[PDB]
C-alpha cells in the first residue's frame, strides 16, 4: 500500500525511511557549508545569505565550537543544528570529566552519530534537518567529518553540503588530485573562501557574507578559532579575484 | 499533499517542510504590527496595540524582561507570556549566580533553543508568536527578531505582524539615517513611529493605541503608553 | 487495518512486514561478506567500497572489534551498524564485570538476537536493518561463527556469507565442504585461511580484488584483529602466485 | 565454626564441623555447613547461618539460570563475582563468610569471601571461630602436590583441631571432594568422633504420670 | 522516545474475534510440526530440525528445551519468540517458586505461569501476541506425568498425545489410532518417530530430528553424589545415535 | 600495608607486601596487592581490601569499554577513573590507591590517590601504614632515570624496611615491571630481603 | 506519533454503548454454555466443554469450573486465559478479606470487587476488556446460597437460575419454564442437564463434554461443601437423569 | 526492650515412632503482668502444625500470613502443603524481612502424607532452618527446655509414651521460667489422627 512516509521509524517496502529522506530535502534547501582537512588541521566555511541591509554584518555567527578544539558547521534547519551542538557539548564535557583528556574527534563523531541515529528509531520524534561538517585536532592528527540525518558519517578529506554542494564537491575533488602531499592551513583558508564564492552561484540572486574558522596544530595551537580581520579579507580577496 | 503532512510538528513533508511550524508563523502575520530599531546608544520598540471592541482595551504588546532587556510580541499573547517569563528567569539567573547581566545575544540563543524543542517532539506545538527583543548590554544596543521556527536574528531594525512589510522597507531605506541617532532618544522614537505608520491602513495611531519602549546607555528599559506617547503622535 | 504493515503486528497471514522490509535494508550497502573457520582461527572477509574521492578510506569499515576476543561484521546501513556495535561492546564489557569471564561469541549473539526479537514484538521499537556476524575462537567451543538477523533469529555456522550475492558465495562454500568432508579449513596458519577465504570470494563473485577492495578480520586464541591494506596485499600476492 | 578448603593435585576439597550455636547453647549438634551452588561448585559457610544459607541459594539460583542461558557449565569465578558484588552492596550487613570451591571447564578453584565482599585465593584456607586451630594444623602439614587422600586427611585434621580446641566448633566432620574429571562427592558425617555415651538411666515415664484437664480430637480433613 | 504505545494492539472486532490472536495462530500453522505423547511411565516430545542451510550447525539450535530438571518444552511457530519464552519460563520457575518453596514447580503451575506471560502479550499496551504454541512435558511427585499445550491466547490444555504446526491435523489423526492408556515409554517413542516421519519431506535421521523425554531419574546426570533424596533429572534429550538405533526398528 | 610505585628509565615498577590482617591476625600472608586494570596500567591497593577490590574491578570494566571504543587509554585517564570513584564516594570508602602505567610516548607514570580522593602525579610514591617508616629512606635514596636493576633494588630495600618496622606489613615482596618489553612479575622471599 | 494506531477501547458509540464491551459479549456468545441453578438446599453449576478430542485428557482438565474460596466457585464463559487472570486476583482478594476480618468474604463483596476491576478496563487505560463472563455460586451466613453473574461491562446481578455463553436465550426460556422456588439440589441438577441437553450445538450430550459442581451444606456436618464432579461422577448422574 | 521477652511463652516439638508431638504453654503477659491464660501458640494448616513463640503481635500476624499463603497454595497446587515444603515457605517468608524481622521463634511439626515420615524443624527470627531428628525448642524457657529434652528424650517412643515425655519436658521447664506457664497444651500427631490435650499445672 502507501503511507510508509508518514511516520518516522517505518520501513518502506524497499527498506527505506522516507522521513529521513524528506529531512535531507530540508538540508539541500539550505545554505552551502564546507570543510577542508589540511596537513595539520581543518578549515570550516559557510555562506551567510544577506536577506537585507538590516542584518548587522558579522553578527549572526553560524559556526560553533565544541569544547575548545572542535568546530561544527551545518546546513538545513539552523535550530536543529544548535540542538545537536548542545548535545555535542554535553557529550564532550561528560567525556572530559571522566577521562580528563579532551574528547578525540573520532569519539566525538560517534557521539553525534549515535544521537542522530537515535532520532530515526521512533515515531515520537523527527529526524534532524541538518547535515553537519565538524572536526578538529587531537592526540593523533586532524579529522574532518560530515553527519547526515540518517546518522551516517564518515571521515573526509573535504566536504560540502547544502544548495551548492555539487560545485563545492567539484572544487574539493580538484584540490584532492592537485595536492596529494597536503594543503596547508593558510592555503586551505583561501581555497575555502573560493569554494564558497564559487558555490554561491547556485544562489547568486541574494548577496551573502563569508565565514571561516580553523583548527591548526601550527596556526592555532590545536584550538578552534575564527578567521577575522586581515587573514579574513586576504581570503575574501583571493576569492573575489578568482571569481573572474 | 500538505493535509497528510501537517497533522503534527513531528512530520516532514515530502519537500522537507514543517507545516505546523509554518502554520504557527501564520499566527504572527495575523498579529498587529510592531517595530524595532536601534542606534549605537539606544534601542526602541514601537508597537501598535489592537482592540477588540471600542469598549475594550488595546492589548499590551511590550514586556520588560530585566532592567536592560525587553521585547515586543506579535501573535498568541499567552505564548509571549511564557517565553518572556522564561527570559525573565534567565536574566535573573545570570544576575544572581554570576552577578552578570545577560547578553542580548545569549538571550537570543536561549529563546531559539526553547522554541526548537517544541518542533521536534510529538505532543507539543510550536509557539505561535513572534518577538522583537531590544536591550543594552556590555556591547551596546541590540535588536533581535525571534520566529517560532526557532530562528533568531540580530538586526539594526525590523517589524513583524500584519502589513509589517511597509515599515520594514522604510527602515531598510532610512538605515544610514537612524543608525546614527546617538544620544537622542526622542529622535530615535520618532523614527520608530514613522516606520510603524508605514504599515497603517485601517486607522491612525492614537494615544491609547500607541505603545513605545526604550532602553540604552543611561536608560533602563522603560515602557510608555497613553499620555506619555502623546508627544509623538 | 492497513497499518499492519507499519508497526510490528501480525498481518492476516501471520507475517511481520516491518521485519521483512528490515531484511531488505541489509542489502542497501551492496556489500558482500563471508566467514570461514580455520583449524584454530576464524576469518571474515568483506568487500570494501569507497566511491567518493573526498572520503578518508581509513574510516570506512563494517567490521568492528567488540571485545579483545570478539569481532563483528555488519551487513546493512552504517548508522544501524554502529548502534549494534556500541550495544554489543557495552554488553560484552558488562558480562565480564558481572560474571568474571569473557562473554562467549555464541552468548553475545543470543543476547543481540533477543534484543532484536524485542523490536519485533514491541510496537515503539523499529527493527535494525542489519545482519550481525560474530566471530572468535571461543575458549570452550573453538573457532565460532554466529549470525543474527532483524527477526531475532541466530545460529552457528561452519562458514557463511551475507549480502546481495549471498547465494553464490554460499553454494560455492557448500560445494567445497561437500568435497573436503570436514567442517573447517584444515590450515594451521590464519594467513592461508585468509587466502582461502579471499580465493573463494573471487571464484564465487567472479571478480578480482585490489588491496583496497577488501576488508579482513581475524580471530585467534585470545585475540581478534583486522588486517591493513598492506597485510592484505601480501595476501593478494600469495594467491596470485598459484593461479 | 571451623571450615577449611584444600587444593590437591587434581581438584579441591572443602570440609566443616557440624556445631550450630546460639550464644553458649548448642542448637544443632549436626547442622550442615556445606552447601551446593551448582553440581560441582560447593560452599562452606561461617558467620550468620541464615545469611550464608540464603546467599548460597540466591547466587546458586542465578548461576543455574546463567548456565541454562549460556549453555555452559557454571564457573567458580562466576559464583565468586556474584557473591562478592552482592555482599559488597550490603556493606557487611549480610554476615556471610564463605569458602567457595569447585571444578569447571577452566580447572579446579579455591577461594574465600568475607561479609564485606573481599575475596582471597590460596591452596589452603579456613574461616570461623575455629579458624586459628585449623590454620595452625594447615601451616604445619600442608605441602604442594597433595594427593586426593592426603588433602582429605589434611582438611579433616584441620577441622578436628577446631572441634577439640574451639568451643565454637564441635560434633562431626563433613567433607566434599571435587575432582577435575569426576562428579563432586559429598561426604556427610565423614567423621563422627563425638557419639554420646549411653545414659545412666532411662527416663521413660509410666503412662498416666501427667495430669490432664481436657482431651479432644483435632480435625485435619477439610 | 519513551514507549507511547500504552493501549492494546489486540482488540475485539465486531464479530467477537481477537484478530492478532488469530493471526498469531496462523503463524503457528505455518511452523514445522512438533508433537508429544504420554506413556504410563514417561512422556516424549519431538520435532523436526528444519536446518535453514547446510552450512548451519543444527546442533547449535535446540527446539527442545529443558525448563526444569523434570520439565521440557517444544514448539511450532516463531523460533525467536520461543527462545525468549524459554528464558522467561526458566526464570519464573525460580522467582515464583523455587526461591519461595525450595523446590521446582509442578508442570501444571509452570505451564500456568507461561500461559500468563502469553496472555499479557494479548492485552498489555504496545505489544503483539507471541507467535507460538508450546507443548510442555513434565513430571512431579503429586501429579505424575503430564503433557500440556499453550496457545497464543494464553489458553492451555492437558493431552494424552497431540501435535501442532504444519501437519497437525494429519498427525493428530494418526496419533488417535495408535494411542492407548497402556503404552510404555519406548512404545511412545516409537509411535512418535512414525508420526514424525509422515511430516518430514527429506532426510529422516538422528541429525534432522530432535527428541526428548520425561522419564526415570538419571542419577548419572546429577553431577554429584552424597545426598540420598537427590536422584537426578527426569528430563533427557536423546542423542543422534540413540535416535538412529530406534529408526532401524521403524 | 606497604606499597610503592617508582618510575625509571625504561618505565615503572610496582611493589607491595603480601599481608592482609584482621586485627593482629594474619588472614592472608600471600596476598597480591598488585592489581591489573589494563595491559600496561596497574595499581597498588591499600586500605580496605573489599573497597579497593570493588574499585579496581570497576576501573577495569570502565577501561575495557573505553578500549572497545577509543583504543588504549592513557595512564592519566586510568588515574582519572580511579579518582572519580574515590572522590565522589569519599564518605563510604577507605582506599589508598597508587596507579602506575607504561605508555610508549610517556614511558612510565605514577599517580597517587590518597584517602580524600585527590590525585598527585609523582616520580614515585609510597603508601600504607608501612610507608611512614621509609619516608626518610626513600627521599634520600630515590633518583630519577634509574636502571631496572637499581629500581628493583630501591623498592626491595625500601619495602623490607617498611616490613621490618610495620607489624601491618609482611610476607613476601611482590613487584610488577612495566616497560615497552612487556610485563614482568617479581617476588622476593623473607630470607632474602630481611637481611638486606 | 502513536495516536494513529490507537483503537480507543474505551469510548462511547453515538448511541451511548461501549464498542469493546459489546464485541466482547459477542465473543462470549460462542463460548460453551454454562448454567447456574440455585435450590433451597444448594447450588448447581454445570458447563459444556467447547471443542474436544479423543486425546484430550479430561481427568486433568478444568476449563470452566474454578474454586475461588472454600465457599465460592465460578463457572466461566469466554477466554480461559482472561478468566484465569481474574480468578487469581479474586482468590487474593478473598484472602485479604479473611486476614483482615478473620471471616470468610461475603459472596457479594467478592463479586462486586471482581466486577469493579472489569468496569475499570471500561473507563480508562486504553486496554481491551476481558472477554469473560462469570456465574458465581457461593454461600455466606448473611444471605446463604447465592448466584451471581458478571460480564465484560462490569455489571453483576443475582439469579435463582441463569446461563452465560452460547444459546442463553434458549437456555433462559427453558429454565424460566421449569424452575420452581421450592426446588431441591437433585431437582436442579436434573434441570441443568436437561437445559444443556436441549441447547447443545453438538450431537449428543456425553460426560466427556461436561463439568459439574455443587455447593451443598451436607446435613451430616453443618458446614458448606463444594463438589467438583469427577469424569465418572458426571457419567453416572448422566445415566440416572435419563440421558445415558 | 527485648521483643522476645515481653510476652513470654514456649513451644517444643518431638519425633516418635510414626508420630510427632508439639506442645506449648498458654501464657501471654506484659512483662511481670499476666494477661491471658489462653494464648495458644500452636496452629495448623491441613496436617502441618506450626508453633510460634516471641512477640505476640507477630505470632498472630505470622499465623494469619501462613493461613493466607497455605490457602492460595491449596487452590493452585490442588493438594495440602507438606511439612518439608511449609518449612521452606516459613524460611523464605522470614528472610524476606531480614533487616526488620518478626521477633518470633517458629517450630514446624507434621507427618509427610505420602512418605509417612515424621518431621520437625525450628527457625531463628530470620528464617535459618534447624532440622533436628529428635526435638526442637523455642521461647523464654528454651535453655530449660534443652536441658529437659536432652535428658528425658529417647528415640522411637510410641505416641502414648512421647506424650508423657514431651509433657514433662514442657511442664518442668515452664516452672523455672517466670514468663511461661499458666496452662499448657500438647498435640500428639499420627498419620490418621491428632489428639489435643490440655495439661494441669501451677498457676503462678
Ligand atoms: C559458625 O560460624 C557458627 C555457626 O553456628 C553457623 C551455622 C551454620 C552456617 C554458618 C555457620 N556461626 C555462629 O554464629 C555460631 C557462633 C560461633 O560460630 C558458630 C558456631
Ligand atoms: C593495608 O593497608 C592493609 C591490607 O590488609 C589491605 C589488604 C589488601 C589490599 C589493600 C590493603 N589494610 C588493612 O586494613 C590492614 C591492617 C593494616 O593494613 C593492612 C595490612
Amino acid at each position: 500500500g502507501t503511507g510508509y512516509d508518514l511516520s518516522n521509524s517505518v520501513f518502506s517496502p524497499d527498506g527505506r525511511n522516507f522521513q529521513v529522506e524528506y529531512a535531507v530535502k530540508a538540508v539541500e534547501n539550505g545554505t552551502t557549508s564546507i570543510g577542508i582537512k589540511c596537513n595539520d588541521g581543518v578549515v570550516f566555511a559557510v555562506e551567510k545569505l544577506i536577506t537585507s541591509k538590516l542584518l548587522v554584518p558579522q553578527k549572526n555567527v553560524k559556526i560553533q565550537v565544541v569544547d575548545r578544539h572542535i568546530g561544527c558547521v551545518y546546513s538545513g534547519l539552523i535550530p536543529d543544528g544548535r540542538h545537536l551542538v548542545n548535545r555535542g557539548r554535553e557529550e564532550a564535557a561528560s567525556f572530559k570529566k571522566l577521562y580528563k583528556t579532551p574528547i578525540p574527534i573520532p569519539a566525538f563523531a560517534d557521539r553525534l552519530g549515535q544521537y542522530v541515529q537515535a532520532h530515526t528509531l521512533y515515531n515520537s520524534v523527527r529526524p534532524f534537518g541538518v547535515s553537519t561538517i565538524f572536526g578538529g585536532v587531537d592526540k593523533n592528527g586532524a579529522h574532518l567529518y560530515m553527519l547526515e540525518p540518517s546518522g551516517s558519517y564518515w571521515g573526509y578529506k573535504g566536504a560540502a553540503t547544502g544548495k551548492g554542494r555539487q560545485s563545492a564537491k567539484a572544487e574539493l575533488e580538484k584540490l584532492v588530485d592537485h595536492h596529494p602531499e597536503g594543503l596547508s592551513a593558510r592555503e586551505a583558508v583561501k581555497q575555502a573562501a573560493k569554494i564558497i564564492y564559487l558555490a554561491h552561484e547556485d544562489n547568486k540572486e541574494k548577496d551573502f557574507e563569508l565565514e571561516i574558522s580553523w583548527c591548526s596544530l601550527s596556526e592555532t595551537n590545536g584550538l578552534h578559532k575564527f578567521v577575522k580581520g586581515d587573514l579574513l579579507q586576504e581570503a575574501i580577496d583571493f576569492a573575489q579575484k578568482e571569481i573572474n | 499533499f500538505r493535509n497528510n503532512y501537517d497533522g503534527d510538528t513531528v512530520t516532514f513533508s515530502p519537500t522537507g517542510r514543517l507545516f505546523q511550524v509554518e502554520y504557527a508563523l501564520e499566527a504572527i502575520k495575523q498579529g498587529s504590527v510592531t517595530v524595532g530599531l536601534r542606534s549605537n546608544t539606544h534601542a526602541v520598540l514601537v508597537a501598535l496595540k489592537r482592540n477588540a471592541d471600542e469598549l475594550s482595551s488595546y492589548q499590551k504588546k511590550i514586556i520588560k524582561c530585566d532592567e536592560h532587556m525587553g521585547l515586543s510580541l506579535a501573535g498568541l499573547a499567552p505564548d509571549a507570556r511564557v517565553l518572556s517569563n522564561y527570559l525573565r528567569q534567565q536574566c535573573n539567573y545570570s544576575s544572581l549566580v554570576f552577578n552578570r547581566k545577560l547578553a542580548v545575544e545569549r538571550a537570543g540563543h536561549l529563546l531559539c533553543d526553547k522554541a526548537q524543542k517544541n518542533t521536534q517532539s510529538y505532543g507539543g506545538r510550536p509557539y505561535g508568536v513572534g518577538l522583537l527583543i531590544i536591550g543594552y548590554d556590555k556591547s551596546g544596543a541590540h535588536l533581535l527578531e525571534f520566529q517560532p521556527s526557532g530562528n533568531v536574528t540580530e538586526l539594526y531594525g525590523t517589524a513583524i505582524g500584519a502589513r509589517s512589510q511597509g515599515a520594514k522597507t522604510y527602515l531598510e531605506r532610512t538605515l544610514d539615517t537612524f543608525i546614527k541617532i546617538d544620544g537622542n532618544p526622542d529622535e530615535l522614537i520618532k523614527a520608530g513611529v514613522e516606520a510603524i505608520s508605514q504599515s497603517l491602513r485601517d486607522e491612525s495611531l492614537t494615544v491609547d493605541n500607541l505603545s513605545i519602549a526604550i532602553v540604552g546607555k543611561d536608560t533602563p528599559f522603560t515602557i510608555y503608553d497613553g499620555e506619555a506617547v502623546a508627544k509623538y503622535i | 487495518a492497513g497499518y499492519d504493515r507499519h508497526i510490528t503486528i501480525f498481518s492476516p497471514e501471520g507475517r511481520l512486514y516491518q521485519v521483512e522490509y528490515a531484511f531488505k535494508a541489509t542489502n542497501q550497502t551492496n556489500i558482500n561478506s563471508l566467514a570461514v573457520r580455520g583449524k584454530d582461527c576464524t576469518v571474515v572477509i568483506s568487500q570494501k567500497k569507497v566511491p567518493d574521492k573526498l572520503l578518508d578510506p581509513t574510516t570506512v569499515s563494517y567490521i568492528f572489534c567488540i571485545s579483545r576476543t570478539i569481532g563483528m561484521v555488519v551487513n546493512g546501513p552504517i548508522p544501524d551498524a554502529r548502534n549494534a556495535a556500541l550495544r554489543a561492546k557495552a554488553e560484552a564489557a558488562e558480562f565480564r564485570y558481572k560474571y568474571g569471564y569473557d562473554m562467549p561469541c555464541d552468548v553475545l549473539a543470543k543476547r543481540m538476537a533477543n534484543l532484536s526479537q524485542i523490536y519485533t514484538q514491541r510496537a515503539y521499537m523499529r527493527p535494525l536493518g542489519v545482519i550481525l556476524t560474530f566471530v572468535s575462537v571461543d575458549e570452550e567451543l573453538g573457532p565460532s561463527i554466529y549470525k543474527t538477523d532483524p527477526a531475532g533469529y541466530y545460529v552457528g555456522y561452519k562458514a557463511t556469507a551475507t549480502g546481495p550475492k549471498q547465494q553464490e558465495i554460499t553454494t560455492n562454500l557448500e560445494n567445497h565442504f561437500k568435497k573436503s568432508k570436514i567442517d573447517h579449513i584444515n590450515e594451521e596458519s590464519w594467513e592461508k585461511v585468509v587466502e582461502f577465504a579471499i580465493t573463494h570470494m573471487i571464484d564465487a563473485l567472479g571478480t578480482e580484488f585490489s588491496k583496497n577492495d577488501l576488508e579482513v578480520g581475524v580471530a585467534t586464541k585470545d585475540k581478534f584483529f583486522t588486517l591493513s591494506a598492506e597485510n592484505i596485499e601480501e595476501r593478494l600476492v600469495a594467491i596470485a602466485e598459484q593461479d | 565454626t571451623t571450615i577449611v578448603g584444600v587444593k590437591f593435585n587434581n581438584g579441591v576439597v572443602i570440609a566443616a564441623d557440624t556445631r550450630s550455636t546460639q550464644g553458649p547453647i548448642v542448637a544443632d549438634k549436626n547442622c550442615a555447613k556445606l552447601h551446593r551452588i551448582s553440581p560441582k561448585i560447593w560452599c562452606a559457610g561461617a558467620g550468620t547461618a541464615a545469611d550464608t544459607e540464603a546467599v548460597t541459594q540466591l547466587i546458586g539460583s542465578n548461576i543455574e539460570l546463567h548456565s541454562l542461558y549460556t549453555s555452559r557449565e557454571p564457573r567458580v569465578v562466576s559464583a565468586l563475582q556474584m557473591l562478592k558484588q552482592h555482599l559488597f552492596k550490603y556493606q557487611g550487613h549480610i554476615g556471610a563468610y564463605l569458602i567457595v570451591a569447585g571444578v569447571d571447564p577452566t580447572g579446579s578453584h579455591l577461594f574465600s569471601i568475607h561479609a564485606h565482599g573481599s575475596t582471597d585465593v590460596g591452596y589452603y584456607l579456613s574461616l570461623g571461630s575455629g579458624s586459628l586451630a585449623a590454620m595452625a594444623v594447615l601451616e604445619s602439614h600442608w605441602k604442594q602436590d597433595l594427593t586426593k587422600e592426603e588433602a582429605i586427611k589434611l582438611a579433616s585434621d584441620a577441622i578436628q583441631a577446631g572441634i577439640w580446641n574451639d568451643l565454637g566448633s564441635g560434633s562431626n566432620v563433613d567433607v566434599c571432594v571435587m575432582e577435575i574429571g569426576k562428579d563432586a562427592e559429598y561426604l556427610r558425617n565423614y567423621l563422627t568422633p563425638n557419639v554420646r555415651e549411653e545414659k545412666q538411666k532411662s527416663y521413660k515415664f509410666p503412662r498416666g504420670t501427667t495430669a490432664v484437664l481436657k482431651e479432644s480430637i483435632v480435625n485435619i480433613c477439610d | 522516545m519513551t514507549d507511547r504505545y500504552s493501549f492494546s494492539l489486540t482488540t475485539f472486532s465486531p464479530s467477537g474475534k481477537l484478530g492478532q490472536i488469530d493471526y498469531a495462530l496462523t503463524a503457528v500453522k505455518q511452523g514445522v510440526t512438533s508433537l508429544g505423547i504420554k506413556a504410563t511411565n514417561g512422556v516424549v516430545i519431538a520435532t523436526e530440525k528444519k536446518s535453514s542451510s547446510p552450512l548451519a550447525m543444527s546442533e547449535t539450535l535446540s527446539k527442545v528445551s529443558l525448563l526444569t530438571p523434570d520439565i521440557g518444552a517444544v514448539y511450532s511457530g516463531m523460533g525467536p519468540d520461543y527462545r525468549v519464552l524459554v528464558d522467561k519460563s526458566r526464570k519464573v520457575a525460580h522467582t515464583s517458586y523455587k526461591r519461595i518453596y525450595g523446590e521446582y514447580p509442578p508442570t501444571k503451575l509452570l505451564v500456568s505461569e507461561v500461559a500468563k506471560i502469553m496472555q499479557e502479550a494479548t492485552q498489555s499496551g504496545g505489544v503483539r501476541p507471541f507467535g507460538v504454541s508450546l507443548l510442555i512435558a513434565g513430571h512431579d511427585e503429586f501429579n505424575g506425568f503430564s503433557l500440556y499445550q499453550v496457545d497464543p491466547s494464553g489458553s492451555y490444555f492437558p493431552w494424552k498425545a497431540t501435535a501442532i504446526g504444519k501437519g497437525s491435523v494429519a498427525a493428530k489423526t494418526f496419533l488417535e489410532k495408535r494411542w492407548n492408556d497402556e503404552l510404555e515409554l519406548e512404545d511412545a517413542i516409537h509411535i512418535a518417530l512414525l508420526t514424525l516421519k509422515e511430516s518430514v519431506e527429506g532426510e529422516f535421521n538422528g541429525d534432522t530430528i530432535e527428541l526428548a523425554i520425561i522419564g526415570d531419574e538419571n542419577p548419572d546426570l546429577l553431577g554429584y553424589t552424597g545426598i540420598p533424596t537427590d536422584k537426578g533429572p527426569r528430563f533427557r534429550k536423546l542423542t543422534s545415535q540413540e535416535i538412529n538405533d530406534r529408526l532401524e526398528a521403524l | 600495608t606497604s606499597i610503592m610505585a617508582v618510575t625509571f628509565k625504561d618505565g615503572v615498577i610496582l611493589g607491595a607486601d603480601s599481608r592482609t590482617t584482621t586485627g593482629a591476625y594474619i588472614a592472608n600472608r600471600v596476598t597480591d596487592k598488585l592489581t591489573r586494570v589494563h595491559d600496561k596500567i596497574w595499581c597498588c591497593r591499600s586500605g580496605s581490601a573489599a573497597d579497593t577490590q570493588a574499585i579496581a574491578d570497576i576501573v577495569q570494566y570502565h577501561l575495557e569499554l573505553y578500549t572497545s571504543q577509543y583504543g588504549t587509554p592513557s595512564t592519566e585517564t586510568a588515574a582519572s577513573v580511579f579518582k572519580e570513584l574515590c572522590y565522589e564516594n569519599k564518605d563510604n570508602l577507605t582506599a589508598g590507591i597508587i596507579v602506575a602505567g607504561y605508555d610508549d610516548k610517556n614511558k612510565g607514570e605514577v599517580y597517587t590517590i590518597p584517602l580524600g580522593g585527590s590525585v598527585h602525579k609523582l616520580p614515585y610514591a609510597i603508601a600504607g601504614s608501612g610507608s611512614t617508616f621509609i619516608y626518610g629512606y626513600c627521599d634520600k635514596n630515590f633518583r630519577e632515570n634509574m636502571s631496572k636493576e637499581e629500581t628493583v633494588d630501591f623498592i626491595k630495600h625500601s619495602l623490607s624496611q617498611a616490613i621490618k618496622w610495620d607489624g601491618s606489613s609482611g610476607g613476601v615482596i611482590r613487584m610488577v615491571v612495566l616497560t615497552a618489553a612487556g610485563v614482568e612479575r617479581l617476588i622476593f622471599y623473607p630470607d632474602e630481603y630481611e637481611q638486606l | 506519533g502513536s495516536r494513529r494506531y490507537d483503537s480507543r477501547t474505551t469510548i462511547f458509540s453515538p448511541e451511548g454503548r461501549l464498542y469493546q464491551v459489546e464485541y466482547a459479549l459477542e465473543s462470549i456468545s460462542h463460548a460453551g454454555t454454562a448454567i447456574g441453578i440455585m435450590a433451597s438446599d444448594g447450588i448447581v453449576l454445570a458447563a459444556e466443554r467447547k471443542v474436544t478430542s479423543t486425546l484430550l485428557e479430561q481427568d486433568t482438565s478444568t476449563e470452566k469450573l474454578y474454586k475461588l474460596n472454600d465457599k465460592i466457585a465460578v463457572a466461566v464463559a469466554g477466554l480461559t486465559a482472561d478468566a484465569e487472570i481474574l480468578i487469581n486476583t479474586a482468590r487474593i482478594h478473598a484472602q485479604n478479606y479473611l486476614k483482615t476480618y478473620n471471616e470468610d468474604i461475603p459472596v457479594e463483596i467478592l463479586v462486586r470487587r471482581l466486577s469493579d476491576i472489569k468496569q475499570g478496563y471500561t473507563q480508562h487505560g486504553g486496554l481491551r476488556p476481558f472477554g469473560v463472563s462469570f456465574i458465581y455460586a457461593g454461600y455466606d451466613d448473611r444471605y446463604g446460597y447465592q448466584l451471581y453473574t458478571s460480564n465484560p461491562s462490569g455489571n453483576y446481578t443475582g439469579w435463582k437460575a441463569i446461563s452465560v455463553g452460547a444459546n442463553t436465550s434458549a437456555a433462559q426460556t427453558l429454565l424460566q419454564m421449569d424452575y420452581k422456588d421450592d426446588m431441591k439440589v437433585d431437582d436442579a441438577i436434573e434441570l441443568a442437564l436437561k437445559t444443556l441437553s436441549k441447547t447443545t450445538d453438538s450431537s449428543a450430550l456425553t460426560y466427556d463434554r461436561l463439568e459439574f459442581a455443587t455447593i451443598r451444606k451436607g446435613a451430616n456436618d453443618g458446614e458448606v461443601y463444594q463438589k467438583i464432579f469427577k469424569p465418572q461422577e458426571i457419567k453416572d448422574i448422566l445415566v440416572k437423569t435419563g440421558i445415558t | 526492650s527485648d521483643p522476645s521477652s515481653i510476652n513470654g511463652g514456649i513451644v517444643v516439638a518431638m519425633t516418635g515412632k510414626d508420630c510427632v508431638a508439639i506442645a506449648c504453654d498458654l501464657r501471654l503477659g506484659s512483662q511481670s503482668l499476666g494477661v491471658s491464660n489462653k494464648f495458644e501458640k500452636i496452629f495448623h494448616y491441613g496436617h502441618v502444625f506450626l508453633g510460634i513463640t516471641g512477640l505476640a503481635t507477630d505470632v498472630t500476624t505470622l499465623n494469619e500470613m501462613f493461613r493466607y499463603k497455605t490457602n492460595l497454595y491449596k487452590l493452585k497446587e490442588e493438594r495440602a502443603i507438606e511439612p518439608e515444603t511449609f518449612t521452606q515457605l516459613v524460611s523464605s517468608s522470614l528472610y524476606e524481612r531480614r533487616f526488620g524481622p518478626y521477633f518470633v521463634g517458629p517450630v514446624v511439626a507434621g507427618i509427610n502424607s505420602k512418605s509417612g515420615k515424621p518431621f520437625i524443624a525450628g527457625f531463628d527470627l530470620i528464617g535459618c532452618i534447624d532440622e533436628a531428628k529428635d526435638f526442637i525448642v523455642s521461647g523464654t524457657a528454651s535453655d530449660q527446655l534443652f536441658g529437659m529434652c536432652e535428658s528425658l528424650y529417647e528415640p522411637n517412643l510410641e505416641p502414648e509414651d512421647l506424650f508423657e515425655t514431651i509433657s514433662q519436658a514442657l511442664l518442668n521447664a515452664a516452672d523455672r521460667d517466670a514468663l511461661s506457664g499458666w496452662g499448657a497444651v500438647v498435640y500428639i500427631i499420627k498419620k490418621d489422627e491428632v489428639v489435643k490435650r490440655y495439661l494441669k499445672m501451677r498457676q503462678d
